């Protein structure tokens, strides 16, 4: 029960599984989770075992200043915040006076999902995807609202020579586990390379401190103007007529967060919260170079945390591993009932929902998989310098109690217990199902991706902005298969969604999942 | 801190040249100087004045007579359940738990009991939290009453408070509270005042000739003369008829009616204060012997069986106590190891007995028979190579 | 006795019984409640039950500033202060100094509109659910503007703007504070919003309002002069939103950022509001807190209540019932089974309620499994936002009236009701209430509560304005919620006739009529 770093915690509590009740110490005797306590496990080298100012026994026992996520609760996951800006408005003027507006809507993960290359079956042990390009929550791309495709350029009487203004309007959002104090973005604007102009702010014209989860303005209310800005008072954004005859085509403008700074709150003895000598600024730049990077987009909210593993090749550091599904079990708030991890009431799982992997782990991971014959990548080991996207679907049946497709899916029957997860479906005859524009958004991306086993020839039928059948002959085990197609604008017709099998196959686990925005 | 610091620079600038250089003196020699101020009144008067330390240790007692409080402070520190004569641990430094029965024990050692406080002590003013030195399971919160000494100063990087504490306590409450996961023993306590003299002998005879001098002629022509019999000689004869159990074993109406008469004039002048005094007993008056091994307190075995014979018990003399205000060491009795402390509550009967022009008791006070002091405290000190105790008794009525 | 925080209060007297009198601190035993004297209900891990910068012993001691409203010396209740702005008086002049082309017109600033304006009643209420759900909830930040004198006429006949120029816009504007909290160092930020644009932000600075802002009170004191804003400068508008105005929309005043600081007793005398400020406790409060807004026909009144987790061993924090918690966080007399404002009955059958998705979902939930099938016994969970909202006119067949008609066929003489009597219905009842006592333009919902211990015995309702309606109301032997839309419109109208027809054997109860929102006059 010796203590080694200054934490005031028995070693022998923190080699094995402890938690805290009473506000002390007691070992985990794996009966304590039905009470509703849960387990953290602490290094003993440093008192801190994350990077964060708050230590071991204060994080893992709650003794934090109180506004942070309650996910942060273990030594194990970190809590710092993760800004974000984006526009949800355009305005062009000519004056130093003709005006065109229109509205823009923000995806924070969009151009991680820009590069990722999907494959009709994967044929491997992987299951998944790998995207060429890892993008974080702190950058996002935008599209412009519906305009009936007219051309920007018979609004303005705009020559070669001249050059318009930027007006817009942003909004300041967080997606991570803190709030951040004297809020300093030193945003920038850049479109396809060339920047235009960064944007600067300051404390005390934009909120002073921003909570996570709430925005700046608020969820439901009207977004920040850039004509009420000390900077951008007598001058705006000048644009030449190439940059706006480039716009005419397919493109979007994309925002990015830059460098912040500010304090962060504290306890005191005489006194309850002082911001004043506290800074992150020397905080981020240890956290960013020991951990791991989780993203996940529902398609509501984003959320991202950073947990902590060990680098394989040293001995010298005895912070404990973790597996994926432990990771995302203690990162997010997925509770394991089953076996099968929820968040709230999305699945989550390998089997579920839809995962993307950058170039670098995916070679680093597909070499660990040989050598576990569960071939799940829920129990590979994470190390450090791993960055995942988790994509959830719109619309995901698993023919169990998920389901949220808005039309019935026709000839489904689910009196079966071989199913992957639960019961599955039988395509004795063939399932379809019509889906309208109404229920989708215009110019889009998608794929559809499910699991099939045959103890037979399947096609399949999209009806979509460009028609696609196909075929695929199915294993007697499980073989994820996935189809890309794209949608176009609301007005127009259906999407028809066709399955026709063999009488004698098994599908499961079928979801639709939002991946990118085609052009115009 | 920061008031505390306010009013450390605030009394600094006032204080002289001996008296801070008093001040580092016990800043580097802060233990020392403390154990020395503990127990350095049971020495001689020469030896006092001969001992290095004293200079500072009167340099470090005037300032703290001279800077007192304007209003009662409640007031923490730290320190052994040794010192309150629970002599044994709480709770190791390896524990973290105090459990309901050592609390129990706690509160059935500490209660109903006046402790002694003397010498120089530091203390902190605000409840000592996670940032704090945390060396004991035992705080004491203490409601320091008005004009007592207040010494808040600067040492290097870091504030402290010292006192000289002076007085007894009764420890009102004792509350389990727990710091960093620890638990701690959280004492809500009262000072309660007594007059003490020590070293501080001619003020006390001042004292006791003026609360003494018209006694004489208060008492009747039969009392008067059996105190003076008393003070000429009878002292050795009635305390010898009163310890050999004398109305029951050799019963003498003549010493009976002496006695009583002794009696009646304590009670004619009952004393107007709770008072302290010191008395050099001998081993024959603890049931031992100068040739007793358990006599020889130079071993540590020797003041611990002491110390579980005698704290916490009622101890009876059934003869007249002649004892007095000096704490000092004397050539009569430099070779008793013994000097107990007493403790009387106002208004028990007694007299100040060197009033009496033609006397040669020293600074002497006379206590009634039979009667019964609550032994509450020993320790020990060194007297030269000799372990002498200090035993802390209070009388019982 | 146990002590464990940084108070005198110990754990055993910081939870179920908790009393401060006379500077110290006794259980509670249900003698001296009329003394003065409440039970409160704290923590005993910490020493701030919420986030405010005072301790539960000085808050319900009084040793605090004196400024905060003594519903706040609960620990139960944030302290927590809200600046708004209310607009009075709007006038349209050409000119960018201040002759000119000038049209004036006299405005009132509702606070809870927007988050009323897209409700609708259902005739038949489902499950215990007697409440509706918001479309957006919104705090009383928002401020929307009806105009009153406003004849037949477009702002452009009074302008007559052609093309490329407009006129400059001015206002009369008036700055309240509603909460419990004062603020002192006046620098608010207010934006006026049209439907998307942002017309301009108006900052107040300090000299304009001087150095304190008490809870309940107005810059303007009561009934003092409109300020206008002229003293920083004119505003200007264009002509495009002139005509967007001029058809259905209104502008709406939202509040943004608002700096300030408290005030601290010293050491030796008055309070000190230096090293204090209103911009770091306020996401601490916000955090636990739950948000009881109520709303009578004439004020407003938001209260921040800490709220508890259930998904967790570790934490202690209070819990309370719905109707307690409103019982706490307002002030109101335990009436046999009722809750009492200073005249005011309120109930979950005698108030309307407003919840966003997340907590009319979760409410829905909490019914399944409650078995007395009420809304205000309900767990308080941390993150509620519900909005009560007193009603205009509101009957019981009892002790209350405010109707200014009278009915026809009244008989109270039964007492089979949802609260005491009921009545009893015969043929028809008739109310025929005058229309100056309804406002021009508005959306008004009757509701009523109806038992009918038959098999099929129905009434008929009909409600006659200038959107009228026939409807079939079915009681079924329990009581229904039901409520019926209509419109008011402008004042050279009639009154408003009620008139049902029932069955000689169905009751009534709770009968109120309330407003929602304005409707959009053609212009
Ligand atoms: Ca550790
Ligand atoms: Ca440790
Ligand atoms: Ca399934
Ligand atoms: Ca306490
Ligand atoms: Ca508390
Ligand atoms: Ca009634």
């Amino acid at each position: 029960d010796l203590d080694t770093d200054n934490d005031n915690i028995p070693d022998s509590y923190e080699r094995n599984g402890y938690t805290i009740k009473d506000l002390i110490a007691v070992k985990w005797e794996d009966s304590f989770a039905e009470q509703g306590y849960k387990k953290y496990v602490s290094n003993y080298l440093e008192s801190n075992t994350a990077g964060d100012p708050y230590t071991d026994y204060e994080k893992a026992s709650g003794s934090f200043d109180k506004a942070i996520k309650t996910e942060a609760r273990d030594p194990l996951v970190a809590a710092y915040p993760i800004v974000g800006v984006g526009m949800e408005k355009l305005i062009i003027s000519t004056n130093e006076g003709k005006t065109v507006s229109r509205a823009t809507t923000n995806s924070k993960t969009e151009s991680n999902t820009a590069g990722v290359s999907v494959n009709v079956g994967y044929q491997n042990g992987f299951t998944a995807n790998v995207t060429t390009n890892y993008s974080h929550t702190t950058d996002n791309s935008t599209a412009v609202q519906d305009s009936n495709g007219e051309s920007w350029n018979t609004g303005l009487s705009i020559n070669k020579g001249e050059s318009a203004y930027i007006n817009a309007n942003v909004r300041y959002y967080n997606t991570g586990t803190a709030p951040m104090y004297k809020v300093t973005p030193t945003t920038n604007l850049v479109l396809d390379g060339d920047t235009l102009s960064t944007i600067k702010a300051q404390e005390n014209q934009i909120g002073n401190n921003l909570s996570p989860g709430d925005t700046y303005p608020k969820k439901g209310l009207s977004p920040l103007a850039l004509n009420t800005m000390d900077q951008f008072s007598s001058r705006l954004i000048p644009i030449n007529y190439d940059q706006l005859k480039k716009l005419d085509a397919g493109k979007q403008i994309k925002l990015e967060t830059t460098q912040v700074s500010g304090n962060f709150g504290t306890k005191n003895s005489s006194g309850q919260i002082v911001t004043e000598g506290n800074s992150w600024s020397d905080y981020i730049s240890q956290i960013d170079s020991i951990s791991a990077s989780i993203i996940l987009d529902t398609e509501n909210e984003s959320y991202e945390r950073r947990v902590t593993a060990k680098n394989l090749q040293d001995p010298e550091d005895k912070t404990p591993e973790l597996t994926i599904g432990e990771a995302i079990e203690k990162a997010f708030g997925a509770t394991k009932k089953d076996g099968l991890l929820y968040f709230n009431d999305i699945p989550i799982d390998e089997s579920c929902v839809e995962l993307i992997f950058d170039d670098n782990t995916a070679n680093k991971i597909k070499d660990s998989l040989k050598t576990l014959s569960d071939k799940k990548i829920y129990n590979v080991k994470l190390e450090r310098g791993m960055n995942i996207l988790i994509k959830t679907p719109t619309y995901f049946t698993n023919f169990d109690d998920y389901n949220n497709y808005p039309s019935t899916w026709s000839n489904v029957n689910t009196t079966n217990q071989d199913g992957l997860q639960g019961s599955a479906n039988k395509l004795n005859g063939e399932t379809k199902i019509k889906i309208p524009m109404s229920e989708l958004k215009p110019y889009k991306r998608y794929v559809f991706s499910g699991y099939s086993k045959d103890p037979n020839s399947i096609i399949v039928k999209i009806k979509a902005k460009e028609e696609k059948t196909d075929y695929l002959v199915p294993e007697q085990g499980y073989t994820k298969f996935s189809y890309e197609f794209e949608t176009t604008e609301k007005d127009s017709s259906n999407i028809e969604i066709t399955l026709i099998g063999s009488g004698t196959t098994y599908l499961d686990n079928l979801s639709i999942t939002e991946l990118n925005s085609t052009p115009e | 801190k920061e008031w505390e610091r306010k009013e450390a620079e605030r009394i600094e600038q006032k204080l002289e040249r001996s008296e801070k250089e008093a001040l580092e003196s016990y800043k580097k020699d802060s233990v020392e100087i403390s154990k020395y101020s503990q127990t350095r009144n049971y020495f001689y008067d020469y030896q006092i004045e001969a001992n290095s330390r004293e200079k500072e240790y009167k340099e470090l007692r005037n300032a703290i007579s001279k800077n007192k409080i304007d209003k009662p402070m409640y007031v923490y520190y730290f320190e052994s359940p040794e010192k309150f004569a629970f002599n044994k641990v709480i709770r190791t430094e390896n524990q973290n738990e105090i459990s309901l029965e050592k609390f129990n024990e706690f509160k059935e050692t500490i209660q109903n009991k006046l402790f002694k406080q003397d010498g120089f002590k530091d203390i902190s003013l605000y409840e000592p939290g996670k940032g704090d030195e945390k060396p004991t399971p035992l705080l004491m919160h203490l409601k320091l009453p008005r004009n007592t000494g207040m010494l808040p100063y600067t040492n290097t990087n870091n504030v402290s408070t010292l006192i000289e504490q002076g007085y007894s306590i009764k420890i009102d409450k004792i509350v389990r509270i727990v710091i960093d996961g620890k638990h701690y023993i959280k004492a809500e306590a009262s000072v309660v005042s007594s007059l003490d003299f020590k070293d501080d002998v001619s003020k006390g005879d001042s004292w006791g000739k003026a609360n003494y001098n018209d006694w004489s002629n208060k008492l009747t022509p039969n009392e008067l003369a059996d105190v003076n019999d008393y003070m000429r000689g009878g002292y050795t004869a009635i305390n010898n008829y009163l310890i050999s159990n004398g109305p029951v074993n050799n019963p003498n109406p003549e010493l009976d009616s002496k006695i009583t008469n002794i009696e009646n004039a304590l009670k004619r002048e009952p004393i107007p204060t709770n008072l302290t005094v010191y008395r050099r007993s001998g081993p024959q008056e603890f049931g031992l012997t100068l040739t007793s091994p358990e006599y020889d307190f130079n071993k540590l075995e020797n003041i611990d069986a002491f110390k579980s014979k005698w704290e916490g018990q009622a101890l009876s003399y059934p003869n007249f106590i002649s004892t007095s205000i000096g704490s000092v060491n004397m050539s009569a009795f430099a070779k008793r190891k013994i000097v107990l402390r007493i403790t009387i509550p106002k208004g028990s009967p007694g007299a100040y007995l060197s009033a009496i022009p033609g006397y040669a008791g020293e600074y002497e006070v006379l206590l009634n028979h039979g009667s019964k002091f609550k032994i509450n405290k020993i320790d020990s000190y060194k007297d030269g190579t000799i372990t002498k105790l200090i035993v802390d008794a209070t009388l019982i009525p």
